């Protein structure tokens, strides 16, 4: 059901083999956008989105 | 009538599949173990879709699906539906349909469905009422009434953005499979079935051929494969090797090699300009790896050229710093860096013109796209002033690569005659002898620091001030 869910919604748009080495580089600047993201909102409490 | 015979293509005729493969044989499974299918309850999926760019071969696909499952197959241009005639197309649809449900078990293909997939209400004539007609006709026959469980149509378009919702809703159009242009691997394939037919080498390495080949379709590499069979009656060799590949290649990505009678500084011009652009490119990271360096003049452009090859993940994704745009921006201008530091300001050419407003297009895009720094980003304001600003910022961005440039290309003045001086001997470079030279003669390029380096320092001095806050709390307290 999460997989047909996942296909029906249309996440992926690439439609290619998903097979590529990310550099550490791309890894931590997604890290460091989610960790600030994380931070903000339990800073900043939003009543209706957790 | 839109009845074909004789498809025996199959999987292993087509290469470059991957994973869409497995959905390939997944449709074979459709064809053949869907008794378990609807013994649990699963309504086959009619319908399947192939989008991607031209030339990667989907009737190929077709054909090789309508192979491996063993059935009738059909292949109808969807060109002849439209017409200046109303009601003539749905005929044609219903007749199609009729003979497919008449023809089960089978498959049916129509390729370029935005030439009657377009929305309606966007064209205003007798055709849009047609291609209504025929698109409500062809939704009818495949969701309308009952009495179809058996015929399955596979479909090939381009973009599809066109499509209309209705026809992408599940029942009629539900799979949708991208086909991607071929990466390292797939070209290899490509290039290995498309030359099976030919008597080729054991020394023939098809690596080299497509790492220079980078981001191409599956016809251009049948091109490849077209242009391996012309060229070396001219020297007449015995065994095709992977020169001639290379040559292949180089040939098609820009053109046809010609020589035209040429003066002195004319070769020096164009020399010093290539120079340019190598040795700014070289003590950058983004464009670091030069390969070739020529003046020979080509098809369309009778300057030389620089042959990088950065890495293509980061520029599609948009992962470039605003360094790696500074840098690009004193490339183009370096150029006029060599021509200004060699024959004086009062003496310019317009060689460089080409790459000069590249400098500055790029510039511009930068200031609003918000890469800068004036208030934070903020590529649109209100009144006319800050609007007014927005364009100061591109011209001070490209008087400082500007300098830069000029720093850069007087720092290497040695180098720069010397590959001046073999670009006009030998009228070409490779990698291994320009980058000799540059070891022989380079100034010293301070490389900055990457972004781990900045993380580790910046880790290490927030762990010894917490640990600093901790101390001056604990014998604080304690």
């Amino acid at each position: 059901l999460l997989e047909a869910l996942k296909r029906q919604k249309g996440t992926f748009e690439t439609g290619q083999e998903d097979s590529t080495e990310v550099p550490e580089e791309l890894k931590l600047r997604l890290a460091y956008r989610e960790a600030a993201v994380a931070v903000l909102a339990c800073y900043l409490p939003d009543q209706y989105r957790p | 009538e839109y009845l074909e015979r004789g498809v025996d293509v199959k999987f292993t005729d087509v290469a470059g599949l991957g994973k869409i493969r497995l959905e390939l044989e997944e449709i074979v499974k459709f064809f053949t173990h869907g008794e378990m299918y609807r013994r649990r309850g699963v309504k086959i999926p009619g319908g399947i879709l192939l989008c991607g760019p031209p030339g990667v071969g989907k009737t190929l696909l077709a054909k090789a699906v309508a192979g491996e499952a063993g059935v009738n197959f059909f292949s109808i241009s969807a060109s002849q539906f439209v017409e200046i005639y109303v009601g003539v197309g749905a005929s044609r649809v219903r007749a199609l349909y009729q003979e497919a449900r008449e023809n089960a078990p089978s498959v049916v293909f129509i390729d370029e469905l935005d030439a009657v997939g377009r929305e309606r209400g966007l064209i205003k004539g007798s055709g849009g009422q047609e291609r209504d007609a025929t698109l409500n006709q062809l939704l009818v026959s495949l969701d309308g009434f009952e009495g179809r469980g058996e015929v399955i149509t596979i479909a090939s378009t381009n973009r599809p953005d066109i499509l209309d919702p209705a026809l992408v809703r599940p029942g009629r159009f539900d799979r949708k499979i991208f086909i991607p242009k071929p990466g390292l691997i797939g070209r290899m394939e490509i290039l290995q079935v498309h030359a099976r037919k030919k008597p080729m080498a054991e020394d023939l390495d098809y690596m080299a051929v497509a790492s220079m080949t980078d981001g191409m379709v599956g016809a251009e590499l049948a091109n490849i494969v077209e242009i391996a069979a012309i060229n070396m009656m001219r020297d007449g060799r015995t065994e095709l090797t992977t020169d001639d590949l290379l040559q292949a290649a180089q040939i098609e990505e820009r053109g046809m090699l010609d020589r035209k009678d040429r003066s002195l500084e004319t070769w020096r011009q164009v020399a010093i300009n290539e120079a340019a652009m190598a040795v700014v490119a070289v003590n950058f990271p983004d464009m670091k790896n030069i390969e070739f360096l020529t003046i020979n003049p080509r098809a369309g452009r009778e300057l030389g050229y620089v042959r990088v090859k950065m890495d293509h993940i980061k520029f599609k994704e948009g992962m470039l710093s605003r360094q790696s745009i500074l840098d690009h921006i004193t490339v183009q201008l370096a150029p006029r860096a060599a021509d200004e530091l060699w024959y004086g300001e009062d003496q310019l050419s317009t060689i460089w013109a080409e790459t000069s407003d590249n400098a500055r297009s790029a510039a511009r895009s930068l200031v609003l796209g918000g890469l800068s720094d004036k208030h934070h980003g903020l590529n649109n304001f209100w009144v006319a002033d800050r609007i007014n600003d927005i364009d100061v910022e591109a011209l001070r961005i490209l008087n400082m690569c500007y300098e830069r440039a000029k720093e850069i290309l007087g720092r290497n003045r040695t180098l720069m005659d010397e590959v001046v001086e073999k670009l006009v001997q030998k009228k070409s470079l490779t990698k291994q002898e320009f980058f000799t030279l540059v070891e022989l003669y380079g100034s010293s390029k301070p490389m900055p620091p990457s972004i781990l380096e900045l993380r580790k320092i910046k880790r290490l001095e927030l762990e010894e001030m917490v640990l600093k806050l901790d101390m001056t709390t604990a014998r604080n307290s304690s």
